[PDB]
């Protein structure tokens, strides 16, 4: 099947997740850098 | 949540994958084989029993035992009839081991295509970035692929694969069960012998549990 | 506490797991299933040394274990040795097959169980994703989410397996002691001195998993 | 080996891990909750 | 824009081109490639129009490379150990020719995830290194999410399902060949027609073909 | 609550562990496969040469080895060929079958680590996440989940992988020596040229893994 | 277009290689694999198969056209290359048949064994990699979290920490596992040259018509991968 290590960075990537997601707890939005953010995007995916 | 856009992919990814896989008549054969073995029931062990020593005592509504006693009517050899008894059983088995084959691999094939869609979905969402309050739920409709795909996988077609592989095993085990009494009928043995082979079968390798 | 029980969570994963066992496992041979997993955990099996010291103690005058109890009275009845081979090797043979289907049961659910927890968590994320105008109140939403995969992981690496497990050992464990006491038995039938049949009797006592033990 | 539930686990969880990471990017952090968290993370180990 | 996809192109199909390329050599590679070729822009024969033309032969006594080769090995070997030794080297090969096809794409499906993963983590360090330049996390973003995306799409919708493909083409060749061997023995051995046909019937449901009877 | 959390890490992956393990091996077994893996860490398995030169030493004549010393004497009691062939290869039966036991018991003790490990990461990420309001809680158990994780994955992939590991090494240069002593005690039973048995001992050192030439 | 392919690999490794240059982030994974690895190999072993690596990437093997070449220009007669050289002088010295096919045989199956084992080296180093940047990763992520000032630096020292993990994927999948494959590969070419060597031998020592021999020997070329390049 899978590789045996494949759990280990599962769990890696449920530490990290959540550790964004505290972060994003006492997180405040600017709007600035969020369309700064999207024209980025819009540029990378080339629309 | 409900999507047909999202089912659709991952459905119509699926058929592909496995149309590459089998063909077009075998999926639909693998289907009816399903049908067949979700809607009708296999006939019990014990009441073909007690029919081979009713006939036994004497000397027919399954398909099988019918073949048998045609095939012993028309004055045959044992080895004829347990050929072509044997080819029968062997068309049986590869029947219900190419359907499981196709459900397993529909099974297998769903989440990778949920994944594909859901991986899409957030590139489009992505690229078309508007409004902050919308970047959360609209994720929301591109899980709803990876979901769907997870329980397709899960409550469907890998059921539907155990489904199958366990009419297999019942089937068979009938058709087993059929041979040894057509070959004792031939053979003319005492119905009390035979009825005791025959309930020798009874613990088979899934009934023990409910003894 | 309150924060690791969810009604949700815990119908989710028992009401899948269920359904996709009764898929293939009908409900007289779950039930027979518990009832064997149950009788391998609240009863211990019968030691093999003790086994041998009772067969030698009975042997020489012509009562627990229910399988000696039955050779022994169909001894009484007196039946031939073909008899008494056919209904004990048939004995061991049924108690094998049920142990190893309930073993199948038990690991088909802690096979099922993991899935139905990451049916759980995809549920719980759109959940908390479908209603997320700011990320700041969803600490609580992901929790039932980790909440399901955790439940699902506990059933099958903490319950499920581990019960499984012990239906294989104690399988194990009943095998030998059916071959034992079928010696003994026959033995016994046949008339033997009591020391002569002890020789060979104990010579393949260190098999399989006690081989770590001497 | 695993079952593959455990891989689409971990391609899920990537997946939603860098979704949040595109959230941090453009948020604010507020310094006295960063402060507490630091402090208690750092007395939890050792 | 257009630097992010060539970057996610280059990481999964370079990645997985270097892998397979140290796997199986190129020559290979453009052998199991032109058999692809051959199985996707080609029907195979109805075994059915096997079995019309065997019948056909063998009551007398074209358009089929191996009946064709069968015909010719007739007409000068007179002896059946050359025929049919011959016959099942043939076979032997195509066989051994779709296995090894069959192999190359599947090491290329197999490699092209391992080669996703890499972007997805190259991307999310980039991105979590930078993390305040708007103009390096879009393009970081992108890597990551377009190499999950196009390993994900080249491994179960390209590689595996061509991998597929050749395993069919392959039974399905095999069935023909070995339909067209025992014709060719009968015809040999001078078999009745209707004989030969009950014992091809049996081989016409051989397998997958028992799910449409 | 700095040593709190280390503790409660260590009690759910190796307490976890243990409680699994021994529903699969009972007491006596894990102690048993304890007992082996520290012989096998501790001592060192004799060299196939030095065996090699002992065993043509005692030929020419017609003693550490316990192998050897159960062979001589076997030997010298006057047994046919048969019966010491029997018990010899019983005895490496035996060598075999509990060094592939102690492998299986480190093993289960491998693949059950990890599943400790997110068992009680995701334990500790559900603690976190619901106590978002308390600066006090969510370091230890960030730091649990952290830990557990960490904890199953080097206790997986550094002590108990390695150690089946070096069981199967050892269960490997204990059969090969065994083997030898095998051939070389039939040999003196037999009575064959020193120089002959000499030279396909030699032929046994570039058996598996010896090849370091 | 198989220029092509080589230059799109070519620069997929070197990209993969100047991410990987960072010197202490591959040191980790490297020092664990090592100890890992070490428990299964000795250091002696572990040098024999790198050699064995190294002469496999460098050194290319003998085209099977010019053995058969050569085989057949010896049999009409009545070198470089070592295995041909020693049955050469194997058959020159006077020797039975069995001495002959014995000796060749043991030379081809050491040389089978000592690349399976250097693929089973490469192979372990490929499976331990991953996890052994994972085990940095998480040990990184604690000293992370043990040691917070700012929160500028949250994301940058997480970008390091994960940073181990990516190289253990970038050694397991393009370094290792590629070398045990290429060793895989080396294997069976040097067993099929070697068995073509011997079954001249054996048809050069038996005073075989060369046409059959010939024939055997176009036969032996035409199986195995090389299938697909006819
Ligand atoms: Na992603
Ligand atoms: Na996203």
């Amino acid at each position: 099947g899978l590789p045996l290590w494949m759990g280990t960075f599962a769990n890696l990537m449920s530490l990290l997740m959540c550790f964004f997601v505290l972060l994003l707890s006492f997180s405040e939005m600017d709007v600035l850098k969020f369309k700064q953010i999207a024209g980025s995007m819009k540029f990378a995916f080339g629309v | 949540f409900v999507d047909v856009t999202s089912i659709l992919i991952v459905v119509g990814g699926s058929i592909f994958v496995v149309l590459m896989k089998f063909t077009m008549g075998q999926f639909f054969g693998a289907t009816k084989i399903a049908g067949k073995a979700f809607m009708f029931k296999a006939d019990e062990p014990e009441d073909l029993i007690a029919k081979i020593v009713e006939m036994a005592d004497a000397a027919i509504n399954n398909t099988f035992m019918q073949k048998g006693i045609d095939l012993l009517v028309d004055g045959h050899d044992a080895d004829v009839v347990r050929a072509a008894l044997k080819k029968d059983i062997a068309l049986t088995d590869e029947r219900h081991t190419q359907g499981t084959g196709v459900f397993r691999a529909f099974g297998d094939v769903a989440p990778a295509m949920g994944m594909i869609g859901t991986l899409v979905g957030l590139v489009a969402m992505l690229s078309n970035m508007d409004d902050p309050k919308a970047i959360g739920p609209a994720m929301a409709v591109a899980l709803l692929t990876t979901l769907y795909g997870a329980i397709l996988s899960n409550m469907v077609f890998f059921p539907i694969a155990d489904k199958l592989s366990l009419r297999r095993d019942q089937e068979t085990l009938n058709r087993r069960l059929i041979m040894d009494g057509v070959l004792a009928i031939q053979d003319g043995q005492n119905p009390r012998v035979i009825d005791s082979y025959l309930k020798n079968y009874l613990n088979e390798g899934k009934r023990a549990l409910e003894i």
